[PDB]
RNA sequence: UGUUGCUGUUAAAGGGUUCGUAGUUGAAUUGAGGGCCUCUAAGGCGCAAUGGUUUAGUCCCAUCCACUUCGGAUUGGUGACCCAUGCCCUUGUGGUCCGUGAACGACAUUCAGAAACAAAAAACACGGGAGUGGUACCUUUCCUGAUUAUCGCAUGUCAUGCAUGCCAGAGGGCGCCCGUGAUUUUUUACUGUGACUAAAAAAGUGUGACCAAAGCAGUCAUUCGACUUGAAUUAGAAAGCAUGGGAUAACAAAGGAGCAGCCUCUGGGCCACCGUUUCGGCUUUUGUUGGUUUUAAAAGUCCAUUGGAGAUUAUGGGGCAGUGUGACAAGCGGCUGUCGCCUUUGUGGGAAAUGCCUUCCCUCAACUCACGGCAUCCAGGAAUGAAGGAGGGUAGUUCGGGGGAGAACGUACUGGUGCGUCAGAGGUGAAAUUCUUAGACCGCACCAAGACGAACUACAGCGAAGGCAUUCUUCAAGGAUACCUUCCUCAAUCAAGAACCAAAGUGUGGGGAUCGAAGAUGAUUAGAGACCAUUGUAGUCCACACUGCAAACGAUGACACCCAUGAAUUGGGGACUCAGCACGUUAUCUGACUUCUUCACGCGAAAGCUUUGAGGUUACAGUCUCAGGGGGGAGUACGUUCGCAAGAGUGAAACUUAAAGAAAUUGACGGAAUGGCACCACAAGACGUGGAGCGUGCGGUUUAAUUUG
RNA sequence: GAAAGUUCACCGAUAUUUCUUCAAUAGAGGAAGCAAAAGUCGUAACAAGGUAGCUGUAGGUGAACCUGCAGCUGGAUCAUUU
């Protein structure tokens, strides 16, 4: 339980501080190996070289074949893969095509039906790859 | 609770609900002075003193014939022991227990009462040291 | 042991209420228990008590009229004020109509009504509803 | 992340146990006062009076007599009691007043609180200062005396002295500063109030920037300005500041003979006072400074008795002596074991007075009772209490598979020896491994060696836990109970630290019967050191060292309080020969273990839990401590401490996944159980098919298609 | 009066070298974790799972595991000489 005296407040202190070291919603905020293992550094987004277009399967109860794109990153020369979320716009991205990588959704855990891939190309090139989807814009190769 | 190791008990002894001297008791507070201070000639604690007095004189209680009680009747008249009978008792016990372990050291039991007894002794020495009633560089050992 | 002398009689009595005795019986005394428990008993929820005397310390004996529905201790005795009293009075009563927290204060012992009312807070000692 | 307000029996989570320091928490006492008057203010389990035919009653009585469950009868009967006012006792409200516990003098003082005293008071009283108080402040009693300033008189005049004096005494009353005195002054948290504290920001008051975020502005007459123009106010952690309050707490001291002032009138005697080193310091007045010295107060000290107290009896206790009283056994006596000593001798009783006094019996325990001398010795009884809080004592040859030591006892297992018999024996589902004419197995007798102590042995006991079972002896303990003994808060729980700890393991020595990991052999099987069978090493046992790893479980931390139903058990207590004993029954109590398979309330998701909690918890707070934060990754890795080693303590992350887990229910299944039912099941048994030669269907292959279900 | 310069003391940049501490980092080979597949070998667990299960410990085995020793019931038993 818990020390109702009057001069008790150290251990209470102590207590809390020994108990949200079992708390992952703690270590997340104050522990920088979190922020290392982040690839952008904790940053909103980060540009990368795309390296190769890698087709990736999918898990057991849907089957489908799934479009991404092995990157390299500027920042701190990792590698990470990411996936392309549009109909029809693997066309959109090539190789040594600089591309912006963003995170999506719950990024502790990887998204359904693609494993190790928490990471949706919002931009080609700093165009809009949505804008290029529904046609607005069109693709530079200038 | 007992202090070290289980044990609830409720052997005790009351007081009596009338505090002033019975009908049958005329002694006066001198008589029963004396008695004490005889008895502690012998070399009697306190405890076998009242014990001597309420049975054979069937003093109700030396505290209830007299204004004081068998502790300080015996250190007004400087008979007093400097060795407090609780204290006492213990360190006998404790010297017996160590005869016993001394020849046999495959006793458990005295081993572990021992370990109590001294501790315990421990306790009344840093009490009395507290409150003046033994010098202030006494140790069991 | 028992290190709070108003949580030893005041557990008869909630227990004893739920029960729906007409009598408990208290086994200690202390001059703060007769205080907190004469409050009641102006107010209606006590019928009578009477402190006995064994000449060591003291047994109360209490009559109860079913009128109360609990007797509650605060045990650390935290310090209540004047803006404060609001703060107790909402969070561990039911009521603002009819709960009665109990005060400490150098002029005696008080409901905090009467608390307010001479203008002076201090440490909090038990509650009943 | 649960301080307010978390959970830990089973879902993530009580440490194997105990001791124990820091730390946290800790029982009760000191005590918060009263009266008289008014008030329909209430109650009355107080009460004089007087009221009431049954206009209301019950006990007694009357008449019946009714064997026993009818009644009525009147004035019944100060009876009982019921509906009434004061007399009431409390208490509500109302006023003021108290030396506000008891105590002291009471009109001429001290007057209804004052001198003294009590109590309180250092915010005080004890002495004193002109450099104190805008030129030394104010005042009333008692006498002296009255300036009635006819700005005059006196002091003073070389004066810018064109400047003061204009109340003796009395207690004083404030203000100011300093000196002295306290038996042990005194603080703090907390609270109320008040000080002291930048703006911006926030809360907020006013205001129509057209509204609005905003701003601190503006608004009005009506002119050669007015509003005294507005621009308020609050909060703002601790910590520091001042001053009330004095309940709850904390700090510190005391620890009880480790102590402790009686006050006071007056008189006398002696006496420096600081200080003690080769001569130092020193209080006014005498005109003053310089010198010495005296007288005198003060203080100290000695004696003296003047008045008054005391919180513990000084005409007293303690100890010696004389006389008489009561009395034991020998020496003596009764004239029947016991009585007395020149009686009586137990105690109240008896007598006699107006419960008491006196007389009379005449106060026993080897000294007890009564009286007297005077001789002694000499402070001592003034302390809160003794917690269903801790420690200690004593007792029942108390209680127990509690612990250590020493000595015997019991059969069995195994082996050996002797006396006999003769062919198989071991062992299993069936076998085989295995043992036998060199006589096994078997029976009896005896001996050796090692382990163990069956049954009795339990919803029993003891131990801190782990654990503990033949008998006798022996050593030191532990719990429970009983007590009008002792101590007086010494406690509760725990980081740190210390001790104990099942089995298997490790070191060294002894032992080695039985069982037995490893190994060996035979089966079983598709495969089988398997499970099974025959063997067999370590080990199993003991001593001395380590290890501390268990489902070390009650998966339930420790201490404390409250909490109901019934029947038992285990210990203690209560109502000649180990012997005023032991058992049992009825009833009661304290201490242990548990059952209601009629456990009360309540709690829980349910299973379940119930004075023996997981209950008294959203109405959430008795106290302390340890552990847990989805599931894996991991008790892994790295570091580090312990260990001979095996291992033990401490203890992540990368990465991955969306469930894991708890309980209950309904289905289904079981080489689970129980009761049943079927020639599509089987028993007994009659007839076939199953491999030939044919017909038909299907499969395969074939082919233009060999249609297809 | 006073400059260049001299000697000594003090403050001490920087370089060099060593040591300490923090951060990041390559590497033959070896060993785990996780995630896939329509691979392979067995049948251990859940029914008495067909050798009751599990915990601690030691040994053995190709695997799941097996075996001895002491416990627990979360057993297949709350229970059979008053």
């Amino acid at each position: 339980t818990k020390a109702n005296g009057q001069h008790a407040a150290r251990k209470l202190v102590r207590l809390r501080r020994k108990n949200r070291w079992a708390d992952k919603g703690w270590k997340k905020s104050h522990t920088f190996v979190a922020q290392k293992a982040n690839p952008f550094g904790g940053s909103s987004h980060a540009k990368g070289i795309v390296l190769e277009k890698i087709g990736v399967g999918a898990k057991q109860p849907n089957s489908a074949i799934r479009k991404c794109v092995r990157v390299q990153l500027i920042k701190n020369d990792k590698k990470i893969i990411a996936f392309v979320p549009n109909d029809g716009c693997l066309h959109f991205i090539e190789e040594n095509d600089e591309v912006l990588v963003s995170g999506f959704g719950r990024s502790g855990h990887a998204v359904g039906d693609i494993p190790g891939v928490r990471f949706k190309i919002v931009k080609v090139s700093n165009v809009g790859l949505y804008a290029l989807y529904r046609q607005k814009k069109e693709k530079p190769r200038n | 609770v007992r202090m070290q190791g289980v044990g609830h008990g409720k052997s005790a002894s009351s007081l009596p609900f009338c505090r002033t001297p019975p009908s049958w008791l005329k002694i006066a507070s001198r008589d029963v002075i004396d008695a004490v201070c005889k008895l502690a000639k012998k070399g009697l604690t306190p405890s076998r003193i009242g014990m001597q007095l309420r049975d054979s004189m069937g003093i109700a209680q030396v505290k209830n014939v007299t204004g004081r009680k068998i502790l300080r009747i015996l250190k007004h008249k400087g008979m007093a022991p400097e060795i407090p009978e609780d204290l006492y008792c213990l360190i006998k016990r404790a010297t017996e227990m160590r005869k016993h372990l001394e020849r046999n050291t495959k006793d458990r039991d005295t081993k572990f009462r021992l370990i109590l007894v001294e501790s315990r002794i421990h306790r009344l020495a840093r009490y009395y040291k507290r409150v003046k009633q033994l010098p202030p560089t006494w140790k069991y050992e | 042991t028992m290190m709070s002398v108003l949580a030893n009689a005041l557990r008869c009595i909630a227990s004893a209420e739920r029960r729906g005795k007409r009598q408990v019986l208290i086994r200690p005394s202390s001059k703060v228990v007769v205080k907190f428990l004469q409050v009641m008993q102006k107010h209606g929820y006590i019928g009578e008590f009477e402190i006995i005397d064994d000449h060591r310390a003291g047994k109360i004996v209490v009559n109860l009229n079913g009128r109360l529905n609990k007797c509650g201790a605060i045990c650390p005795r935290f310090d209540c004020t004047t803006p404060d009293f609001e703060k107790w009075v909402k969070n561990i009563l039911p009521s603002r109509q009819f709960g009665f927290v109990v005060l400490t204060t150098s002029l005696g012992i008080m409901d905090h009504e009467e608390a307010r009312a001479r203008n002076t807070g201090g440490k909090v000692l038990g509650f009943f509803y």
